[PDB]
RNA sequence: UGACUGCUCCCUAGCAUGCUACUACCG
RNA sequence: GCGGUAGUAGCAUGCUAGGGAGCAG
């Protein structure tokens, strides 16, 4: 009952009747927010609606609160006086109320349909506060468009991989790879019943196992969705260098392989939160293994948004050192359980944004901080009190696509609340770790947008592809599959011997679909190839309008390779001075 | 309540026929002025006490809500509030038998079955660590809740029973620790 | 209540050897005391009474309750207070007194 | 006043003790039950002490149920 | 209250007669400006109490009749859950056994207590302890009421299964002790 | 899951009666 | 000059209706 307006720093017992969180207004901060705008109906204690037995009143500007009780205008016992007036609505803390200056906070991006960019321009212009309120009302409304679409069911089964799907009545369906994991209930006949995770791409319906199902009639798949309830605790730590190295463990011998390690090591040794911006190969497979051994006992907690992501570095954590001090815990959904399972208690916890209780920690060291809002970084700062933050990531790394755009594609810069902080004021640890990722990539990579972080490690030995292509495109409901860019793939692929090692990833799932059924390529997704980056690559785009071809949203997905890659590019902007061999097409 | 214009008008009424009258005057006068005066003065006097009504009824308004609100907030932290008060009462008794064991159950020595009262039926606790042995059994008595327990048994995390002469300093950090006494009460 | 009766222990309450303690609490009962407490009515046996004695008995009671007046009344007469109360089996399924004076 | 105050104690560890779910256990209800009403009809003053021992040891022998140490560090139990 | 039948001639009136006030003329005028005035606030009083007596009273009728629609409304509801209820319980009455035993009494009408005893397809049973368990049934099938039945399924107080093999007397005392058991009727019904 | 009666205190709404007061009409 | 009547305000008295609580058999 009894919240919190903080603008006008008001405790209230008040809310909006019509509005997205029902959102907490003061006295006078509901009354702004309700003459600026059109919301007339509040819910206090108990709501506001004339008493008597039959009546029907939804505005609350003629009520008038009578004995005990409330009434109303067309149906008047006025013996009373009336709700809202003198500039405010009756309520507790009506007299120890502020107000606000910037009248139009909500009555700008919380009267929008919460697609526009200008939500994100005002969120980035709002203080740690305000810009929660934004970030869980963006989580909110993304929930709030997702319960607007289909739920797929199997009636009559057929065999496994190639099914029938009718959907539902009416209604549009989302996008189309494994972005919406079809996750629904069976019904016997009122209750819900096993059912599984599934994904529908290709359609004779082809899915993809999560696991290995017997389908039965009727079974329905579809995510319900619960909402993310209120955060208690701050996404972003303010900066404070420390003092000393005052309550830290040191060690005696220094990291020798890793030839960038000592100076950062001393960097976390007086530095209080640590972000930095790079493609793979920037320290995240090596530093953290670095950090672990560097400080042996400290509460150091690492995080991937996806447990794939996690394993390549937990993979070897208990290898490196002793397996005994590290773990992240499955819930049961693809996750690994090669560390100490259902086990709280240990050192190294490893974590997924998804799923992890709070016991207490000392050091943060999180990976990717990307495919979320404030969410992610408010959870895992409350996760623990930590005296020590490393927030790898970056504001391109996988950047969260924003649902169904409408309104072009914002600064890369205008992430969370950390990325923007990042290149304003300087990246965290001096660092670049190019030890798999060659020059070939960062070259272009950093004089895009990592400038002068990464280095031109390794050198190239001419095999990198070019040939001039223009292309044609030919898009469908949710996806769309390309004839000319990958047939020149594929007669690509037939001139060079050992080019048939590659990976065959697609905007959506859609084109390795298409292309399983005659030569049969591995699945990917550009979702999250979480934790697997391999040399010899098979890039494909069908159509880039305006998620590819835009900023560097796979940039990152361009630094696949290690001495070699492909990396196909229908559009004439990436570009510019990119110095791949040229040689003609076949 | 002097924020009303009923209150002004009485009031500049009121000061013209005192006026008046102190300078002193005739009949007519006297009238009119009274007759243009009662009029503004039961305009005054009805607002007087409606604006009181309406002040003492706005306050037992709010104080209803505040009552509500906090009955609802108090019905909601039951289970917190009663594990601390049953804390702070149990630190206020001051026993040396449930100092004994709350103390042993905050290091970690928690018993396994209900704690019998007679000079006979057995009693099961788990003792994690050699300092917990060391200061508990000493001997082959057992001291447990302010009273004297003899050993009959121990066993480990692996099941294998353990003689009461292998535990020793040095002897000990080759064990499965988290060890079950089964003792009796002593008379 | 911990704040009353820290405010009266506070007040030289609950002394030792005092003329004034606590002996009405709440007693908490387990599972099988429904049916164990049925279990009573064992007490109850058959008995034959003394008729000729009882028929005079009866008239003296009579005699006693003779200052009042009684009778039948409408549907229309009849006062209830508190229609908030249960309504018995199979009737508590469904609602409370209310439902069925109203219905 | 050592006497009423081991009886308020009681009550509060059955209310604590039945937060809990116990009484989803017919054996440790019982006993539990037959346990306090047993301490709020004593007369003196080291029965109910033992029997408020045996009592805390059921609370005590539940290792998830509550925080010893927690409970301990909040100008709490010692 | 403000465009009542009466107001447009009383405010007339009203500024007819202070008009004539600000003209400054005689008494005359003033008597009559008093008069009129008077009578005119006087016919005005009326028009303004009935009418506000009269829509409370509407008020209140619609409250009344809304109220009475509620009821109706809740009347039918419980009605349809009652004849529910009924028909439901009926389709389990065994028509064979009942009828069966329904045509041998001499005039239609049986003693209700028996109806159970001679129609009834499974039994339950609840024993206190495991003396009284050896004598009442022991075994797998027993004998109650001049019938013979077999055993299904026995639980505790805390409806968990409890299998017939450690119903022993070393391991009575570890038993949530209010056994229930459940029989089927053999050769009968189920 | 919450029976039947009896008594008492507190708060609000309506009705009836009485007391006083302010204007107006009538004789 | 006195009384009657019609509204309006404050105050008091007893019932009816609604809600919260206490004791007793
Ligand atoms: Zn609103
Ligand atoms: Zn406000
Ligand atoms: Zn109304």
């Amino acid at each position: 009952a009894v919240g919190a307006c903080v603008l006008c720093n008001s405790q209230t017992s008040l809310r909006c009747g019509a509005c997205i969180r029902r959102p907490f207004l003061c006295c006078k901060c509901c009354y702004d927010h309700v003459i600026s705008t059109s919301h007339k109906l509040v819910l206090s204690v108990n709501p506001y609606v004339c008493n008597a037995p039959g009546c029907d009143v939804t505005d609350v500007t003629q009520l008038y609160l009578g004995g005990m009780s409330y009434y109303c205008k067309s149906h008047k016992p006025p013996i009373s006086f009336p709700l809202c007036a003198n500039g405010q609505v009756f309520g507790l803390y009506k007299n120890t109320c502020v107000g606000s200056d910037n009248v139009t906070d909500f009555n700008a991006i919380a009267t929008c349909d919460w697609t526009n960019a200008g939500d994100y321009i005002l969120a980035n212009t709002c203080t740690e506060r305000l810009k929660l309120f934004a970030a869980e009302t963006l989580k909110a409304t993304e929930e709030t468009f997702k319960l607007s679409y289909g739920i797929a069911t199997v009636r009559e089964v057929l065999s496994d991989r190639e099914l029938h799907l009718s959907w539902e009545v009416g209604k549009p369906r989302p996008p189309l790879n494994r972005n919406y994991v079809f996750t629904g209930y069976r019904v016997t006949k009122n209750s819900k019943v096993q059912i599984g995770e599934y994904t529908f791409e290709k359609g004779a319906v082809v899915y993809r196992g999560t696991t290995t199902y017997k389908l039965n009639v009727g079974d329905y798949f579809v995510l319900t969705s619960h909402t993310v309830m209120p955060l208690s605790a701050p996404t972003l730590v303010p900066q404070e260098h420390y003092v000393r190295i005052t309550g830290l463990y040191p060690t005696l011998n220094i990291s020798d392989e890793f030839s960038s390690n000592v100076a950062n090591y001393q960097k976390v040794g007086m530095q209080k939160y640590s972000t930095l911006q790079g493609p793979p190969g920037t320290g995240k497979s090596h530093f953290a293994i670095g950090l672990a051994l560097y400080y042996p006992s400290a509460r150091i907690v690492y995080t991937a948004c996806s447990h794939a992501a996690v394993d390549a570095l937990c993979e070897k954590a208990l290898k490196y050192l002793p397996i005994d001090k590290c773990s992240r815990i499955i819930p049961a959904v693809e996750c690994f359980d090669k560390f100490k399972v259902n086990s709280t208690l240990e050192q190294y916890v490893f974590c997924t944004v998804n799923a992890l209780p709070e016991t207490t920690a000392d050091i943060v060291v999180f990976d990717e901080i990307s495919m979320a809002t404030n969410y992610d970084l408010s959870v895992v700062n409350a996760r623990l009190r930590a005296k020590h933050y490393v927030y790898i990531g970056d504001p391109a790394q996988l950047p969260a696509p924003r649902t169904l755009l409408t309104k072009g594609t914002l600064e890369p810069e205008y992430f969370n609340s950390v990325c923007r902080l990042m290149k304003t004021i300087g990246p965290d640890m001096f660092l670049g770790t190019c030890r798999r990722c060659p020059a070939e990539i960062v070259d272009t990579v950093s004089a895009l947008v990592y400038d002068n972080k990464l280095k031109a490690h390794k050198d190239k030995s001419a095999q990198c592809f070019k040939m001039f292509y223009k292309g044609v495109i030919t898009h469908d409901v949710s996806s769309a599959i390309n004839r000319p860019q990958i047939g020149v793939v594929r007669e690509f692929l037939t001139r060079n011997p050992a080019w048939r090692k590659a990976v065959f990833i697609s905007p959506y799932n859609s084109q390795n679909a298409v292309a399983s059924k005659i030569l049969g390529l591995p699945t990917q997704t550009v979702d999250s190839s979480q934790g697997s980056e391999y040399d010899y690559v098979i890039f494909t785009q069908t159509t880039e309008t305006a998620h590819s071809c835009n900023v560097n949203r796979f940039n990152v997905a361009i630094t696949r390779a290690k001495v070699g890659i492909l990396c196909i590019m229908s559009d004439r902007d990436l570009y510019d001075k990119l110095q791949f061999t040229s040689l003609e097409i076949p | 309540f002097s924020s009303l214009p009923s209150y002004a008008a009485f009031a500049t009424a009121q000061e013209a026929y005192e006026q008046a009258v102190a300078n002193g005057d005739s009949e007519v006068v006297l009238k009119k002025l009274k007759k243009s005066l009662n009029v503004a003065k039961s305009e005054f006097d009805r607002d007087a006490a409606m604006q009181r009504k309406l002040e003492k009824m706005a306050d037992q308004a709010m104080t209803q809500m505040y009552k509500q609100a906090r009955s609802e907030d108090k019905r909601a932290k039951v289970t917190s509030a009663m594990q601390t008060m049953l804390f702070t009462m149990l630190r206020k008794l001051d026993n040396d038998a449930l100092n004994n064991i709350i103390n042993n159950a905050r290091d970690g020595c928690v018993p396994l079955n209900i704690i019998p009262l007679t000079t006979a039926a057995k009693l099961m606790v788990v003792i994690p660590d050699y300092n917990t042995y060391k200061n508990t059994c000493d001997g082959t008595t057992f001291t447990y809740a302010s009273a004297l327990w003899e050993i009959q048994q121990v066993v480990d995390a692996d099941s294998k029973i353990v003689q009461l002469s292998e535990i020793s300093m040095d002897n000990s950090p080759n064990l499965a620790w988290p060890l079950i006494v089964t003792a009796l009460r002593a008379n | 209540n911990k704040d009353f009766y820290d405010f009266a222990v506070s007040k030289g309450f609950f002394k030792e050897g005092s003329s004034v303690e606590l002996k009405h609490f709440f007693f908490a009962q387990d599972g099988n005391a429904a049916i164990s407490d049925y279990d009573y009515y064992r007490y109850n046996l058959p008995t034959m009474c003394d008729i000729r004695q009882l028929l005079f008995v009866v008239e003296v009671v009579d005699k006693y309750f003779d200052c009042y007046d009684g009778g039948c009344i409408n549907a229309n007469q009849v006062i209830v207070n508190n229609l908030d109360k249960s309504a018995g089996f199979p009737f508590n399924k469904w609602g409370k007194a209310r439902l069925y004076y109203d219905s | 006043s050592k006497m009423s105050d081991v009886k308020c104690t009681s009550v509060v560890l059955l209310s604590v003790l039945q937060q809990l779910r116990v009484e989803s256990s017919s054996k440790l209800w019982a006993q539990c039950v037959q346990l306090h009403n047993d301490i709020l009809l004593a007369k003196d003053t080291t029965e109910a002490f033992e029997k408020m021992v045996s009592l805390l040891s059921v609370l005590l022998s539940m290792q998830g149920a509550v925080d010893i140490n927690k409970l301990c560090e909040e100008m709490l139990d010692n």
